[PDB]
């Protein structure tokens, strides 16, 4: 709690899309935005596109999950407000093991997929992502589902049970 | 907020406003026309006016439209002509647009609107071309 | 000629070439298309070749999209990455799409093109302001 300050945590299979990205960092006075995806800094090409887009004034960074938790055990960013995009809730139920403090989730977008389960115009979950959101849930961790700050905030938890009971 | 009006030739101004709020969301004191062939600016200005009564226009007007000198520019041009707090800008595009519709919210001077709509609306023309590796 | 494809959220980019042919009248060899929401950039990326299927696109193809970063330049970008006279310009608006195809049928080459789409977007975007008298 006394190390870095989470402004925001926002889950994304995009990360950067639109002028999301750009309206949430000023609405989040977000000066700081990371990455945390396996697969992504596997991929040199798009890291390095995702850093020249980085929004003027606003630095993006790209770690892993392992990486990001030691990033997180640093002072070096105590006070900092930074924002955490994750591509799947399954990375965010890992930080909270390695001791991680989230006190709630808000899912951006995730693109639709067979198999799964349209909750919302551009959310999808399947039975992994579902039991993740129960986990946080089970924690006391609020979760809010949104595409824009102006549009109205749903429960998470709401829209999979009217899906699943 | 200050308001907006989008016009074009055609049909597209109804599409691109739509297209705004598919990224931002409903958006409030925004009006748009269409123009038709057989149609003159004087029907033109007609159009803007009723879209304006229904416009919150206190704080100024901004129309948008799709290119210098054609009929909705020309229309929208005899309007603001001598009236303050009241602009035309070609070229609208979805750049332009969404960051004007953000910044508007944050209450922005006439001024300050009007230059951020014309710099974002040019700095969003770019092409992708070779990356670096 | 260089084949044209448009991509924009939403519906706009049907309207975008009826405007442009509103004032040029029809053209060949130029496809769009839609994404609405649920869709992805995979989808994106299929209705893209079936466009891509039915142009003519032995001197090239440039996709013009709205906004960069977006699901429809994200798609276009995966498309154009290795392949020779294929690139993809964000911010379409009409300036660009009436230059750039009245330029086609004078058979430019496809550097030619893409500089002229990304000057005339941009020039394109000029506010009215006061004028001298």
């Amino acid at each position: 709690n006394d190390y870095m300050v989470i402004g925001l945590a926002r889950i994304d299979d995009r990360l950067i899309h639109g002028q999301v990205a750009t309206r949430w960092t000023k609405e989040t006075n977000v000066s700081r935005i990371i990455v945390v995806s396996d697969e992504v800094a596997a991929d040199t090409v798009r890291k390095t596109l995702l850093t020249q887009v980085a929004p003027p004034g606003v630095t993006a960074h790209v770690v892993d999950v392992a990486k990001m938790i030691r990033v997180y055990n640093n002072p070096k960013y105590a006070g900092e407000r930074v924002m955490l995009l994750f591509t799947n809730p399954t990375d965010v139920e890992r930080l909270v093991e390695g001791g991680v403090k989230i006190t709630s989730v808000n899912v951006g977008g995730m693109a639709f997929r067979q198999g799964k389960t349209q909750v919302n115009n551009a959310v999808s979950v399947d039975e992994k992502d579902i039991e993740a959101f129960k986990k946080l849930n089970a924690r006391g961790i609020e979760l809010e589902v949104r595409k824009v700050s102006t549009d109205p905030k749903l429960k998470m938890m709401d829209l999979i049970s009217k899906i699943d009971k | 907020t200050i308001a907006i009006v989008i016009g074009t030739e055609g049909w597209a101004a109804e599409q691109l406003l739509k297209t705004a709020e598919m990224l931002l969301g409903e958006q409030e004191n925004v009006g748009w026309i269409d123009f038709v062939p057989g149609e003159n600016a004087e029907t033109l200005i007609e159009k803007y006016n009723a879209q304006l009564a229904k416009l919150d226009t206190t704080k100024g007007v901004l129309f948008l439209v799709d290119t210098w000198g054609g009929s909705p520019f020309n229309a929208a041009s005899r309007i603001v002509v001598d009236k303050e707090h009241y602009e035309v800008i070609a070229g609208v595009n979805i750049p332009m647009l969404v960051e004007t519709l953000m910044a508007r919210d944050d209450d922005p001077s006439f001024d300050e609107l009007v230059a951020l709509a014309v710099e974002t609306g040019r700095e969003g023309v770019k092409a992708l071309k070779a990356k670096p590796v």
